[PDB]
């Protein structure tokens, strides 16, 4: 069924969100083992401990430090887009829109999870956001081929809609 | 990580807010720690 | 007994009236007014402190916090000039900057008493303004003379004053009768009011702070209850805090209160307030040149909200609705309505919200609804409260404070019968009527409407006729002038140019746009010319006698609809008749939303 079918309120209502993950629970004899794993490792207390006790000595922060250093990156920067991000950006909404609009016009339905320009700025977004973690006020491709990637991690997994299939 | 950090908003000359805030859902089936997720951004952002 | 401080400082106002010419020619102005047209204006002036701190910034401080030693000199002064000059004591009011004493009800505190401050916040209950008396006058059938007395109180003078609580005479020195002579004595007028904090500033879940106000003589109704106001004034205390005798009770405190000079209304968003700018030579020449261009309209409609892209139909509406036409009265009693509505139906991400938001920031007086936020008595003002002294009345809705305006309403389509019915009146009649249990009334509510709405599917859907995607009552749709269909079909260039567009964004100005607005409905009135009238009977007939499908009915309201935007386009022009221009423009416009 269509993941519009599988939601209990109006498909549009899912229009306006930025990002989209739906998490599905498959069956795996090595998955299943792995969080068993970790979960019984956890309740013992070595998870108490190790990593989290070691990965604070360098590779990991604490819990105030992260949110007073969110409080201070909001407080102080605000990105930019440059004009590469621009036009790649601009390109790859435009390709998406098309393949939709091929996609839609193949059959006679529509489909449950549309595109529109809500998108575009939910990338323009994503793309400012991880910029500003660095402090950087000026945003370059970089960061651009990672929001895109986000993108299609999360949001375009609507090719388990019917008509997007193609 | 992108959420909490939060996009750049601009104010217009004729009084448009483009907003610069993002907004994220979770479809998923029960038993996936979709609920702990929420708890911890709730008890790690400054507000909440 | 005369003070030398006092005449000390009556002499250096004098000095500071003399340096600056502003405010002396402005008496002459009022004394010459009231001269020749007898209406009476008031004897005040306003004084800019800036203007003091230049001067004499001793005498600014002393006025800033000890006015109760320094501004009754300077009213002295003052009325001095004025009884100088010329062929009622005359009073002062205060602007510019006040620095650190510029508070809310909420950061006004014990260290702030005796001293001039200037507050803001909403007015939430005012008071009957009742008359005071202050001179009697009598008569002694007897002897054939007239006597007199006086009154005062406590708060008609700034410094303490030993009371003298004199007694109504009702007879002679002589022990003969008096008779009052009600015409002859005086009262002046008295209100109280009550202000609190900003629902806009207030921390939320907090219970608000607020303060009393008093106003005398010609401050006594300048304000209504839900207004956003600034008023300045003297922070006071009265009486005594229970000290006099032994009053074991020590709960209460000294009684306070401001003793106000000065009120200003505020205009906000979605607030009952309407804007108004001061119209300058300078303003008033660039716009009477801007009229004589003929893409004047072109460039009106392009300026609006130009961070979206396209609907330059729907930014002609907006303007035209801005605008609008002219209502006629007929001495027979009859009333024509000569308001525009307009109404949107799109699809969920063709920015109606965003234009919405526009016309709420834009107009000069509307208010914002959504379709269940307000329903019941919150759009008619159908809710009765009452008084302390008894009375019941009534309190404004929506509609109701948006008389003169225009009201924007977000999801149209949620509503219920309910309310439709209610709105029926109002888009037609422009009136309310109310009857309850104890009143019987009729309210005007001449407003006009936009209002955005989806589609039942979700989507806009072309294989099926607009009855079954648009889903409401013909005789509601008979009452929106104009109706627009907007729907997003991907294309390649189009998608790309938007994405430039938006791209641009995110890396003529209103207020000309708004001066421009209220001159064009302040001044100008066109009339009907026999062109426009052969047009609109043409097109009217060819839209009656048509076999198009349409998107709305076809009956008089349309005929009235094709009269009231020509008059409106006209208004546009700033032209005192219709021309077959602007009936052209109205004929292509309801064609191109109808079809
Ligand atoms: N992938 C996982 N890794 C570790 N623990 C998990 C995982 N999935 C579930 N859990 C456990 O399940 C609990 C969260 O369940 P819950 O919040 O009810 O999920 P949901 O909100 O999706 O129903 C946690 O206490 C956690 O220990
Ligand atoms: N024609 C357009 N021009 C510019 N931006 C648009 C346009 N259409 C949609 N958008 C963008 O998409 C968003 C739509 O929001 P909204 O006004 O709520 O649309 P709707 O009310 O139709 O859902 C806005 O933030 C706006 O920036
Ligand atoms: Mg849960
Ligand atoms: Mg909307």
């Amino acid at each position: 069924k269509s993941p519009g079918d599988n939601i209990d309120f109006q498909t549009t209502i899912l229009s306006r969100f930025d990002m989209i993950f739906i998490v599905k629970d498959d069956h795996n004899e090595e998955r299943d083992i792995s969080i068993a794993n970790h979960v019984i490792n956890i309740h013992t207390g070595n998870a108490n401990a190790m990593q989290n006790q070691q990965e604070e000595n360098g590779s990991e922060i604490s819990i105030e430090k992260m949110k007073r250093y969110i409080t201070y990156c909001r407080l102080k920067c605000a990105p930019r887009l440059s004009p590469q991000a621009a036009e790649k950006l601009s390109s790859n909404f435009v390709t998406i829109r098309k393949q939709l609009l091929i996609n839609e016009l193949e059959s006679t339905e529509r489909s449950s999870i549309p595109i529109t320009i809500r998108q575009l700025e939910a990338i323009i977004r994503i793309t400012e956001s991880l910029a500003k973690l660095e402090l950087s006020p000026i945003a370059q491709e970089r960061h651009v081929d990672e929001a895109i990637r986000l993108f299609q991690a999360s949001t375009m997994d609507a090719a388990s809609q019917d008509p997007i299939g193609g | 990580v992108c959420l909490l950090m939060g996009g750049s908003k601009k104010i217009l000359p004729d009084g448009m807010r483009l907003r610069g805030d993002i907004n994220v859902l979770l479809l998923g089936d029960p038993g996936t720690a979709k609920s702990q997720l929420l708890k911890f951004v709730e008890k790690v952002s400054p507000i909440a | 007994a005369p003070d030398a401080v006092f005449g000390d400082r009556v002499r250096r106002f004098q000095e500071f009236l003399d340096t600056f010419t502003s405010y002396r020619d402005s008496v002459r102005s009022i004394q010459v007014y009231n001269s020749n047209n007898a209406n009476i204006l008031p004897h005040r002036i306003i004084i800019s402190l800036d203007d003091l701190r230049e001067f004499d910034r001793s005498f600014w401080s002393g006025i800033l916090v000890e006015p109760a030693y320094f501004i009754p000199p300077a009213e002295k002064a003052l009325t001095d000039l004025a009884d100088s000059m010329d062929d009622h004591p005359w009073k002062l009011s205060f602007k510019g900057s006040f620095g650190a004493h510029a508070l809310s009800p909420r950061t006004l505190t014990a260290q702030h008493l005796n001293k001039l401050v200037s507050v803001e916040g909403i007015v939430t209950k005012t008071s009957l303004v009742r008359p005071k008396l202050i001179r009697s006058v009598h008569y002694a059938a007897k002897t054939g003379r007239f006597h007199y007395r006086d009154y005062t109180d406590a708060t008609t003078t700034l410094t303490t004053r030993i009371p003298t609580p004199a007694i109504y005479p009702t007879e002679d020195t002589e022990g003969n009768k008096l008779t009052t002579e009600y015409g002859y004595s005086t009262f002046i007028d008295h209100q109280r009011i009550t202000v609190q904090e900003m629902p806009e500033m207030a921390p939320a879940g907090q219970l608000p702070r607020s303060i009393d106000v008093i106003l005398d003589d010609d401050l006594v109704d300048k304000t209504k209850p839900g207004d956003r106001v600034n008023v300045v004034g003297v922070f006071k205390s009265l009486g005594a805090g229970g000290m006099n005798q032994s009053n074991s009770n020590t709960l209460i405190g000294f009684k306070t209160l401001i003793l106000g000079n000065t009120v200003y209304p505020l205009h906000a968003r979605s607030t009952g307030v309407a804007a108004r700018q001061m119209l300058t030579d300078f303003d008033i020449r660039n716009i009477n040149k801007l009229s004589k261009k003929k893409d004047i309209f072109d460039i009106l409609s392009q300026s609006l909200a130009p961070s979206i892209y396209g609907h330059d139909h729907i930014k002609k509406a907006i303007l035209l609705m801005l605008m609008g036409g002219v209502e006629k009265n007929l001495e027979n009693g009859s009333h024509l309505r000569g308001d525009i509505n307009i109404l949107m139906v799109g699809d969920p991400s063709t920015a109606k919200s965003q234009l919405l938001r526009f016309v709420l920031n834009t107009a000069s007086l509307a208010i914002a609804t959504t379709g269940r936020g307000s329903s019941g008595v919150g759009l008619t003002a159908a809710v009765t409260t009452d008084r302390e002294t008894g009375e019941r009345r009534l309190e404004a809705g929506a509609m109701v404070l948006a008389d003169r305006g225009v009201v924007c309403i977000d999801e149209f389509d949620k509503m219920t019968d309910v309310d439709r019915v209610a709105i029926h009146e109002v888009m037609e009649q422009q009136t309310v009527t109310i009857a309850k249990a104890g009143i019987h009334t009729t309210l005007n509510a001449r407003c006009s409407v936009i209002a955005a709405a989806n589609p039942v599917f979700g989507q806009y859907d072309v294989n099926r006729d607009p009855h079954q995607n648009i889903a409401l009552p013909d005789s509601l749709l008979s009452r929106f002038d104009l109706l627009f269909v907007v729907t997003d079909d991907i294309n390649e260039i189009r998608d790309r140019s938007i994405s430039e567009h938006v791209l641009r964004t995110h890396r003529v100005t209103i207020p000309f746009l708004r001066k421009y607005v209220q001159y064009a409905k302040e001044r100008v009135i066109p009339q009907l010319t026999q062109e426009a009238i052969n047009v609109i009977v043409k097109n009217y007939t060819d839209l009656r006698n048509d076999d198009n499908t349409k998107k709305s009915p076809i009956t008089a309201r349309t005929l009235e609809t094709l009269i009231r935007l020509a008059t409106a386009h006209a208004k546009v022009r700033l032209s005192k008749t219709v021309n077959k221009v602007d009936a052209k423009v109205a004929a292509n416009l309801l064609r191109f939303a109808l079809l």
